[PDB]
RNA sequence: AAUUCCGAUAACGAACGAGAUCUUAACCUGCUAAUUAGCGGCGAGUACACUGUACUUGCUGCUUCUUAGAGGAACAUUGUGUGUCUAACACAAGGAAGUUUAAGGCAACAACAGGUCUGUGAUGUCCUUAGAUGAACUAGGCUGCACGCGUGCUACACUGAUAUAUAUAACGAGUAAAAUAUGCUUGCAUACUUUUCCUCCGCCGAAAGGCGUAGGUAAUCUUUAUCAAUAUAUAUCGUGAUGGGGAUAGAUUAUUGCAAUUAUUAAUCUUGAACGAGGAAUGCCUAGUAAGCAUGAUUCAUCAGAUUGUGCUAACUACGUC
């Protein structure tokens, strides 16, 4: 399965989760991958009006994808990651033979 | 009536309907003024 | 058989194979010399200088830069052909004779054996620079 | 002002000061003798 | 000047082996002395791209473009207009307002690609998807880069 | 062993008022085949010392308005400039330039009383005075400024009234003197 | 020899040729560039070396050059809104056609016309 | 650096602030990991040598480098000076790093009748409400100009312009309207296609730009082992308001839009003003900064000389004093 969002330690402890879980019954993972980070970034003017200095701050939200290729039957994986997940974390599919 | 479907008079704030200021970045559609009420809440948080 | 290393200077990288040869060097698919400026050519030919021409004619040594600028791209060369020659004489030759090497460098210069870490000071709102200000006026 | 003309070290300045030339003259000069800057023979 | 003392082992086996401008006028002044790639005549009255906001004042340049365009093709297996009209981009005076890089002239571009490739030196294929250099092209650019390198070295 | 462009020797020097020598510190340690080396020069006060003194004239001659940052032009022509020297006068450039030093910088100065100038100051100052007679002979005054700069360098080290820096030097000496 | 006047001054002669050229109209340098290779006057050589002869085929050429290779859109004064079609009308005549057009503004009457009758600038520089 | 500590001390004890916390950037884990990243392994050619090197299609251990998780690492560590020798400082060494490693972010108490009801369906009162200060449509105008003051841009040339060549960057950013057919009559109405964002690429266009197509909802396609300009090299001028300077104007064909005239923007030819380094005054700045050079993003139907980011090119001068 494929994780993505904006709670890394929430990514994390789904991370773990699905790693131990998988472990038990041997199946076949391709080790945590993380993609690069992506920070939505928006520049904002303080004061919601001119007067006084102009002065800005840097507002940035930052997105968390990471990725697990599986070889298994799909409906124990997504039934165990669906269950242990908190909604923060969006989970997509993905799958392999090998 | 005769609206454009382009241009400034086109569009407004999605909270306020302010016509001015507003964030069309990642298509938020918010003016700047009531995002900073709401910037926490979203997810757009200050750091550095 | 072969090492892998590298030089950083600025956003500059420049990555060091070291391998068993002859003495060919090349940078990409082309040879060391086409490199351009002749003043910064002389201090990416400076550690074989140092070193003499035998160390390099049983090794062949391939480079390959990415990023950074002109001034940048030299320094991590220079910076990559060093740790290159040091690190291979750790794993695969001697480590008195690699000490030996890694003191005539040292000698030198301690730049080539780690680069500057001078990167920018991020633009901060109220004027065009990292710390300049727009003109002020009574 | 040029006072300089078509008709009578190789640096362009040095011939210039020396025969009193305009320096594509100068220039055209060396180039004759021989027979930017950079390497002198 | 062009020869120096060399510290390392060169190998004279490739365009790679060898200096750009050497390589591209000696290059471009037998394309011109063949004959095999014409002038165009309406090419004289134009510009190489904007940021020159000039005549090109050169004479040769034509074959030398061609020529830099062949060895960019070597250099880049699979390339298309666009890429030699950003590589010879350069900055152009708007005068009051700001400098900005401005684009190369594609038609002149365009034709010195179809010139060549009627020649049998480039090639437009699917199987990589712009111009790629093709074999008698590939045979004659590392043939002539031996024949040069062995003559100015020496 | 090293040499400067592979053209000038670097093992020769006079002994000045010895201040000097100690300041511009030719030494094997700070040898180098070219200008431009870039190391930390302002972690403290002694630190410019151990800049070696071809580096600190390429960057003070690099130095003014549509100039600045251009510094492979600016070592460019002090290469030029040095192979000038050794054409136009008998003795090599090095030594030419330790003799520039050696004679151009002012020892006195007042500020409220005329005072000593530190050693360290006086070779910037002569440095700064070298570039900055190069740069106002140079402005829009046909001669490139290779030769220029090679001119301020020779009559700098013979000592000349067609030197900028020498006659600031008695500029700066002889105000401090009457001051004094 | 030397200290020319052709049309108008031209005493450039130990200067190069081409800008010797640019010297009386085609200060834009383009068109006194094209005229120049077309008539085939050489840019190599100074102005003092000039032939009477390749003078007159300046001439030649800069008269009606639509006839020889230098194109349509290159050349200047095209359109120039009449029953006819025009070229680059060159000198005295240029700045002749120039003020007849201004004349026939002000008797036409449109804001330009009207700004340029009055005395101001035609885009405009904010004269706050 | 600091009502920071010490020390003295009719006070002792506190608390908030400050440090600290947090986000980046700085270095090391031969541990943690391999996709849409690399590296090899290995088939296969094309090219050259010569008992390998360069270049492309096909399959597929390694993780140094690309990425990003966790975790380590500096405390003034050691040495030497100065200091009530107390808090501590200074120098040298070690060290990835020694100004709390560099940069930010956060913002006490008490104020100012500072700014904002032209951000708000936050909002009092007072005004107004069909010859409206509501809603709405057409023009005009906010840009006009004897003239005064700001912030920027572009210059005054030869350490330069002009023209070719070569090298090489980082942050990014990207999806109820269009078009074909039918019924009525090109107008109107209905269906169907697949339409609005990035444009590779192939053709056409001097150029702008166009047409045809292709992939991308994105570490995958635009596009990035390369997208900039200052670089640098070779030529051409040759110091002369000059080929510097591009204001100004004149003529064009394009492009966006319902609408471009008060020139939206674009290119093309022509047109060639002031300006010779700036009076009195006055601004910013201490290390990857200043300066110079670009460029991404924000607004955007169309419009950067703006702002905000980001890099590259990498100086001067201290390193202090009232």
């Amino acid at each position: 399965i494929a994780l993505t969002s904006k709670n890394l330690r929430a990514i994390e402890k789904v991370c773990s989760d699905i790693m131990k879980g998988a472990k038990e019954k041997n199946l076949n993972v391709s080790g945590p991958v993380r993609l690069p980070v992506k920070t939505l970034r928006i520049t904002t003017r303080k004061s919601p009006c001119g007067e006084g200095t102009n002065t800005w701050d840097r507002f940035e939200l930052r997105i968390y994808k990471r990725l697990i290729d599986l070889y298994s039957q799909c409906e124990v994986v997504t039934q165990m990651t669906s269950i242990n997940i908190d909604p923060v974390v969006e989970v997509e599919v993905i799958i392999t033979d090998s | 009536v005769h609206p454009k479907k382009y241009g400034q008079g086109s569009r407004q704030c999605r909270v306020c309907s302010n016509k001015h200021a507003i964030i069309r970045k990642y298509n938020i559609n918010i003016c700047r003024q009531c995002f900073r009420e709401r910037a926490d809440i979203i997810g757009f948080k200050k750091y550095r | 058989k072969r090492v892998q290393t590298f030089g950083k200077k600025k956003t500059a990288v420049a990555v060091a194979t070291v391998t068993n040869g002859k003495g060919l060097i090349k940078l990409n698919g082309k040879n060391l010399d086409l490199v351009e400026p002749y003043i910064l050519k002389t201090k990416v030919y400076e550690p074989l200088w140092l070193i003499g021409s035998g160390k390099l004619k049983n090794l062949d040594i391939r480079i390959r830069v990415k990023g950074g600028g002109q001034t940048s791209q030299i320094y991590a060369i220079r910076q990559a052909i060093g740790k290159g020659i040091i690190s291979y004489y750790q794993k695969y030759v001697d480590e008195s004779t690699k000490k030996e090497l890694k003191d005539v460098l040292l000698r030198y210069d301690r730049s080539l054996l780690v680069g500057d870490t001078r990167r920018c000071e991020p633009k901060k709102f109220g004027g065009k620079g990292a710390r300049a200000r727009y003109q002020k006026s009574y | 002002k040029l006072n300089h003309a078509v008709f009578i070290v190789i640096t362009p300045s040095a011939i210039a000061e020396k025969y009193k030339v305009n320096l594509s003259v100068a220039r055209a000069v060396i180039n004759h003798l021989a027979d930017s800057q950079k390497l002198y023979t | 000047r062009l020869l120096e003392p060399v510290p390392f082992v060169k190998t004279n086996n490739c365009i790679k082996d060898v200096d750009a401008d050497l390589f591209i006028r000696s290059y471009a002044t037998h394309l011109k002395l063949h004959n095999k790639i014409t002038y165009p005549k309406w090419c004289t009255f134009v510009k190489t791209g904007k940021g020159r906001k000039l005549a090109p004042l050169n004479e040769d340049w034509y074959f030398i473009r061609a020529s830099s365009i062949l060895r960019r093709l070597y250099l880049h297996p699979d390339i298309g207009v666009g890429f030699l009209r950003r590589q010879f981009s350069s900055k152009q005076r708007r005068g009051v307002a700001p400098n900005h890089t401005s684009l190369a002239s594609g038609k002149i571009l365009r034709s010195i690609l179809q010139q060549l490739e009627n020649l049998g030196y480039v090639e437009q294929n699917p199987k990589k998807k712009g111009r790629r250099l093709t074999t008698k092209g590939e045979n004659a650019i590392n043939n002539f880069a031996r024949y040069i390198n062995k003559k100015v070295y020496n | 062993d090293i040499k400067l462009f592979k053209k000038w020797s670097y093992e020769e020097i006079n002994i000045a008022d010895l201040s000097l020598v100690d300041c511009i510190a030719v030494s094997q340690k700070a040898c180098v085949y070219t200008p431009h080396t870039a190391g930390r020069y302002q972690k403290k006060r002694f630190r410019k010392a151990l800049c070696p003194i071809v580096e600190r004239l390429v960057n003070s001659m690099m130095m003014h308005g549509r100039n600045n940052g251009k510094k492979l032009k600016a070592i460019r022509i002090v290469a030029y400039a040095f192979e000038i020297i050794h054409l136009m006068t008998g003795e090599n450039p090095l030594q030419v330039f330790v003799n520039a030093v050696q004679k151009g910088g002012p020892r006195e100065d007042s500020t409220r009383q005329a005072v000593d100038v530190s050693p360290l100051r006086r070779v910037n100052q002569a440095i700064y005075l070298i570039c900055t007679g190069a740069r106002n002979a140079a402005f829009r005054n046909i001669k490139s400024i290779s030769e220029c700069l090679a001119e301020e360098i020779i009559n700098c080290a013979n000592e000349s009234s067609s030197s900028y820096a020498i006659k600031k030097k008695d500029e700066i000496e002889r105000v401090a003197k009457a001051n004094r | 020899q030397h200290i020319l006047r052709i049309l108008n001054t031209n005493v450039d002669g130990k200067e190069k040729v081409i800008i010797a050229l640019t010297a009386i109209k085609g200060i834009g340098k383009r068109m006194a560039t094209v005229i120049c290779k077309q008539a085939n006057v050489d840019p190599t050589k100074r102005a003092g070396e000039l032939t009477t002869e390749e003078i007159d085929n300046i001439v030649h050429i800069m008269s009606t050059p639509t006839q020889f290779k230098i194109p349509d859109w290159f050349l200047n004064r095209r359109k120039d809104l009449k029953e006819g079609k025009n070229i680059h009308v060159i000198a005295n005549q240029l700045d002749s056609y120039l003020r007849e057009d201004l004349e026939r503004m002000k008797k036409i009457r449109l804001h330009r016309g009207l700004r340029h009758h009055w005395g101001l600038r035609v885009r405009g520089q904010h004269t706050k």
